[PDB]
RNA sequence: AAUAGGGUGAAGCCAGAGGAAACUCUGGUGGAGGCUCGUAGCGGUUCUGACGUGCAAAUCGAUCGUCGAAUUUGGGUAUAGG
RNA sequence: UUGAUUUUUCAGGCCAACCAUCGAAAGGGAAUCCGGUUAAAAUUCCGGAACUUGGAUAUGGAUUCUUCACGGCAACGUAACUGAAUGUGGAGACGUCGGCGUGAGCCCUGGGAGGAGUUAUCUUUUCUUCUUAACAGCUUAUCACCCUGGAAUUGGUUUAUCCG
RNA sequence: UUUUUACUUAUUCAAUGAAGCGGAGCUGGAGGUCAAACUCCACGUUCUAGCAUUAAGCC
């Protein structure tokens, strides 16, 4: 047969992300002396739309502690953050929406976003619109914090990892139907080349494991082993179960 | 309660509504009290209370916004700040 | 006069996409085109830019909000939750 | 702009050709009021550094 | 080309060291609120600009013409 | 970079009428839409027309689809034979 | 980058995040127009009139004895009218559609000064020339802003209901 | 020999214009002090869309 559409994406010729209009990478500040020992104050200059992103971004200006210079940061805007607001980041920052605090400095039940998986990676968890991270508890002896991720998973993170207080702005986006193929076209025009999708069952046997037949049908189980190889992993990969989800999981 | 006292002053006493009138009344020493709405910008607020400090005038911080401050005064518009020139039948100055 | 009995703003879609999808669109699309009261200046001049971006024409304050409303219910809950937990820590 | 006299490119005020009149006015008032409160917060702090 | 309005400025300009030549142009005009009058344009060619003085008075033109430097080449048009 | 001229008439807004209220009705205004008739354009339904040693190794004619967007298109650029 | 040194030596003062290079005759971008001219070239030649950039450089004006100018309440004005390192901003620099407004060119048209056509009859008639470049000065605008004043009997106001 | 967990220098991951790490000591706030000051915490920035650069001062 032929190389299937799954495998052509790794080469990344026409499958790279369309990034001309993007407004910068959304990251926290580099963890420095001020954030480790006290707090540093910045001011929100802009709240802007980032193409390909549901969450708006905030442009926050900080002073450089060591040279006469202004540093502009690109944060993910939490809902309620406004232009001209003062943003405080550090160990001694107060528990206000938009402030960046270490996870150990936040009491249980604190809603936090753009949380660091590892100390200083500048934000990994809960970055999309309407999403957040809940702080479950602390383990001060081991310097660890328990959090709940938007997927429902419980994670143990260093208490020195940082997060931004509040919920990511732009939530409720999925509640409205797109209603049109053109709307999805414009949605993916600034994301990547993944739309529209032809069904593999509608192809020929060269194109896909599902192609061929005198009727459109998969022919074999569409649940594929985790240990299958590239060109085989088309369908439900390592599916623990199938069918309509009934009851609680 | 202060809303009732303030309403009486508007009915019987003397007052100015608006930032420009309030600052003029502080310059002339004709202000007995300055009332500032809750959503007034802090820079304008911190300047009105600097004028009152120089003018030796008490300041009352209204708990509602300029929409609620306007309707207490019987107005169909917004009042960000006001000054009481003459508390008349009311006793708002003795309570603040 | 009243021009449409029930479609309202979704009358631009004609007969397409299904009635259930159009009435689901109508609820959130009335909200995203509404004018909201500014919490800063007090005027009803707040309108949406892109999703999550709500600007006031008068005082030129931009606030981060929801996709189709200035504030979502989840954000309002977090505001009070953060406010409550802040009081205990600071006594 | 390189080939025109300076009066065309500026206004005789602080931040003349850079900021508008109202934004300069707000900077001046903000600078004065905030620095005045900095003194107040200092003398008050010294009031609590000798009795408490 | 720049126009000169002050007659005193024009004579001081015509004796600048870079002035090559001069042009005296006679235009037969009419003000439409009267009858024909003879307009005279004195044109001085400097390095960068040609300077023109319009003299609507037929007598002030003759006095001005003899007030120019004698060294200038004058073309009568 | 390009895309005549019409039809329909969505929100929003103005006025009038009715009602105790919750609200309803009428006349305008407005100018929405992967709306519509229809040029340029893009396409290529039917005649199973012409032609079928052609004007043409795919064209010609009439008829037709669509025609403000998932539109059409120049140039630059990327992807290379299991 | 300076003060230099004529001692053709130097003394230093700042910085070195990023930054090889290539990539557009439709993107960005310093500056030119008119008239004429050839068998065949012209925003290129000729005539005239400008402009930009780089460099050199004197005179006038301006400024200083209150050393680095004055005026205006203000928006701001002007012939000028110190300003290193470093920093902050602006311009470059930005989709699409709808109606409205203004301008320009074109179309239409009156008088007058010319030329041509029709004219058995009719036609104060039909056609045509009557133009003004870049550039310089003065003046000229929606929007925006300033001063005054203190508004419900709410007023102003767009084709489109927004503003206080 | 097998299981577990201690070390860091091999090896691996990440960041930064390699800027403040580790330990100790100055200063306060505390424990109730039963020798004698040991232990713990902190140790210049939070009404505001301003400013912070090329050290003043003392010896
Ligand atoms: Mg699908
Ligand atoms: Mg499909
Ligand atoms: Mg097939
Ligand atoms: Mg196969
Ligand atoms: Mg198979
Ligand atoms: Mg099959
Ligand atoms: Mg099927
Ligand atoms: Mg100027
Ligand atoms: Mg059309
Ligand atoms: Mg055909
Ligand atoms: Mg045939
Ligand atoms: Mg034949
Ligand atoms: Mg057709
Ligand atoms: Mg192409
Ligand atoms: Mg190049
Ligand atoms: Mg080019
Ligand atoms: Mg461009
Ligand atoms: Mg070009
Ligand atoms: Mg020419
Ligand atoms: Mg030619
Ligand atoms: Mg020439
Ligand atoms: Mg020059
Ligand atoms: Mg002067
Ligand atoms: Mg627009
Ligand atoms: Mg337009
Ligand atoms: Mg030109
Ligand atoms: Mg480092
Ligand atoms: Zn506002």
């Amino acid at each position: 047969g032929r190389v299937i559409r799954n495998q052509r994406k790794g080469a990344g010729s026409i499958f790279t992300s369309h990034t001309r209009l993007r407004k910068g990478a959304a990251k926290l500040r580099t963890l420095d002396y001020a954030e480790r020992h006290g707090y540093i104050r910045g001011v929100v200059k802009q709240i802007i739309h980032d193409p390909g992103r549901g969450a708006p971004l905030a442009k926050v200006a900080f002073r450089d502690p060591y040279k006469y210079k202004l540093r502009e940061e690109t944060f993910i805007a939490n809902e309620g953050v406004y232009t001209g607001q003062f943003i405080y980041a550090g160990k001694k920052a107060s528990l206000n929406v938009g402030n960046i605090l270490p996870l150990g400095a936040c009491p249980e039940g604190t809603i936090v976003s753009n949380v660091e998986e590892k100390v200083g990676d500048r934000g990994a968890l809960g970055r999309t619109s309407g999403n957040y991270v809940i702080i479950i508890g602390h383990n001060p002896d081991e310097n660890k914090t328990r959090v709940k991720l938007p997927s429902g998973a419980k994670k143990i993170i260093s208490s020195d990892a940082r997060g931004v207080i509040g919920v990511v702005a732009g939530g409720g986006r999925i509640d409205k139907p797109l209603l049109k193929a053109g709307r999805a076209f414009h949605k993916y025009k600034v994301k990547r080349n993944s739309w529209p999708k032809t069904r593999g069952v509608a192809m020929n046997p060269v194109d896909h494991p599902h192609g061929g037949g005198n009727h459109q049908h998969i022919g074999k189980a569409s649940t594929i082993s985790r240990g299958a190889v590239s060109g085989q992993k088309a369908g439900l990969i390592a599916a623990r179960r199938t069918g309509l989800l009934r009851g609680t999981q | 309660n202060i809303n009732s006292k303030l309403a009486l002053t508007i009915k019987s006493g003397k007052y100015t509504l608006g930032y420009k009138s309030v600052v003029k009344s502080l310059r002339t020493g004709k202000a007995k009290l300055v009332i500032i709405a809750a959503n007034t910008p802090v820079l304008r607020k911190s300047e009105l209370e600097y004028y009152a400090m120089l003018s030796k005038t008490p300041v009352y911080y209204f708990q509602g916004g300029n929409n609620e401050l306007g309707t207490v005064c019987g107005k169909l518009f917004r009042v960000g700040t006001l000054s009481i020139l003459d508390a008349g039948d009311s006793d708002i100055l003795s309570s603040i | 006069t009243k021009r449409t009995k029930k479609v309202g703003i979704t009358g631009k879609f004609g007969v397409r996409y299904g009635s259930s999808l159009r009435r689901q669109t109508k609820k959130l699309e009335v909200q995203q085109h509404a004018k909201y009261d500014c919490s800063f200046c007090g005027k009803r001049t707040v309108q949406r830019g892109a999703t999550g971006i709500w600007n006031c024409k008068s005082c030129k304050k931009t606030v981060a909000g929801g996709a189709y409303t200035v504030s979502t219910a989840a954000a309002a809950t977090v505001r009070s939750t953060i406010r409550r937990l802040r009081e205990l820590a600071e006594a | 702009y390189a080939q025109v006299s300076k009066t065309h490119k500026t206004v005789q005020r602080a931040y003349g050709g850079s900021r508008c009149a109202n934004c300069v006015k707000e900077r001046i008032v903000r600078a004065f009021l905030i620095e005045e409160q900095k003194i107040v917060k200092r003398v008050l702090k010294e009031q609590q550094d000798k009795e408490k | 080309a720049r126009e000169i309005k002050d007659i005193k400025e024009f004579v001081e300009l015509a004796r600048r060291s870079d002035i090559k030549s001069a042009i005296v142009k006679v235009n037969a005009k009419v003000n439409a609120n009267g009858k024909k009058f003879k307009q005279t344009k004195f044109k001085v060619r400097g390095s960068r600009y040609q300077y023109t003085l319009v003299v609507n008075d037929a007598s002030k033109a003759k006095k001005l013409q003899q007030s120019l430097p004698p060294t200038l080449k004058i073309t009568n048009l």
